[PDB]
Parts: C-alpha cells; sequence; structure tokens
C-alpha cells in the first residue's frame, strides 16, 4: 500500500463521521448534516455536485475508496505516478489503450462497460490520438 | 458516464492500484 495502515485507520474513522449510520456509503442527506453541524448551509444541488465530483460508480453516494478521492484531493509525489503509468501501460509503448484500461478495471474487480472505458479514454486524450500518453495520465491523476 | 463521472473513476482506479488492500470486501 501506498497509504500505511494507521493512515487507512484514520482516514475510516473520518469517514465514519459522515457515514453516521454505518451502512458503508455516504449520501447527500448524511453530507448535509455534517456540512450544516459545521456552520455551512450547502443546497441540495450544491451536494449533488460534492458527491458528483468522487461518485466513481454512479449510484449517488460515496463510498470509502471514493471517499479517499476527497482525501487525496483534499491536500496532496510523481515517482508514484510513473509507476502507476506502467502498471497501466503494459506493453511498455507509453500509451493506455481502451484494453489495457479494462484489464486494470478487471483486475481489480471494477465491473466495467464499453460506454464508461471509452469516456474515460476520451476525456484523459487530450492530444486526440485514442490513447492515453504520460503527460495526459498526470492530468487525470493530479486534477 | 460523464466527464465528472471519467475523472472520478481514473483517480478511483489510481487509488486501488497503489492500495491493493483497499479491493474487494475488505
Ligand atoms: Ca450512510
Ligand atoms: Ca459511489
Ligand atoms: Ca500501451
Ligand atoms: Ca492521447
Amino acid at each position: 500500500d501506498q497509504l500505511t495502515e494507521e493512515q487507512i485507520a484514520e482516514f475510516k474513522e473520518a469517514f465514519s463521521l459522515f457515514d453516521k449510520d454505518g451502512d458503508g456509503t455516504i449520501t447527500t442527506k448524511e453530507l448535509g448534516t455534517v456540512m450544516r453541524s459545521l456552520g455551512q448551509n450547502p443546497t441540495e444541488a450544491e451536494l449533488q455536485d460534492m458527491i458528483n465530483e468522487v461518485d466513481a460508480d454512479g449510484n449517488g453516494t460515496i463510498d470509502f475508496p471514493e471517499f479517499l478521492t476527497m482525501m487525496a484531493r483534499k491536500m496532496k509525489s510523481e515517482e508514484e505516478i510513473r509507476e502507476a503509468f506502467r502498471v497501466f501501460d503494459k506493453d511498455g509503448n507509453g500509451y493506455i489503450s481502451a484494453a489495457e484500461l479494462r484489464h486494470v478495471m478487471t483486475n481489480l474487480g471494477e465491473k466495467l462497460t464499453d460506454e464508461e472505458v471509452d469516456e474515460m479514454i476520451r476525456e484523459a486524450d487530450i492530444d486526440g490520438d485514442g490513447q492515453v500518453n504520460y503527460e495526459e495520465f498526470v492530468q487525470m491523476m493530479t486534477a | 458516464s460523464n466527464a465528472k463521472r471519467a475523472r472520478a473513476h481514473w483517480q478511483l482506479l489510481y487509488t486501488l492500484v497503489n492500495n491493493p488492500s483497499l479491493v474487494g470486501s475488505r
């Protein structure tokens, strides 16, 4: 793990500050409850945007791996990025193909559809070549 | 899926690639 055991335990404790019913997910109602206890007043639409920033499976709620995306974007490492790029780019040509992205998703037990993979490549593919090179990969991970 | 959803999904895969212990039920 890149994160230490103490870190994962800590961030799980933070997650349960929002997941007050302990069902493993953070809802817009739970997010709103914490935000108003800290003196804010988000709208229901603004709660939806906050979840949509990190909702990776599109089910409208934040699970713990999604929550770590908020934790990483909260406060921020370029050797881990090179190393991770190589996991994606398995034939070593410096480009992540749709097939290589599907392979990462399969090895991680992530369910996949062509629509979602094609969208992921499209959004990262700044130069329009149909694949994701290293600099396109950096912009995606660090933003 | 949308452009916000795409970026969220890339970053989730990054977390999972770097932290194998987070894959699966446990
Ligand atoms: Ca909950
Ligand atoms: Ca989710
Ligand atoms: Ca490749
Ligand atoms: Ca490209």
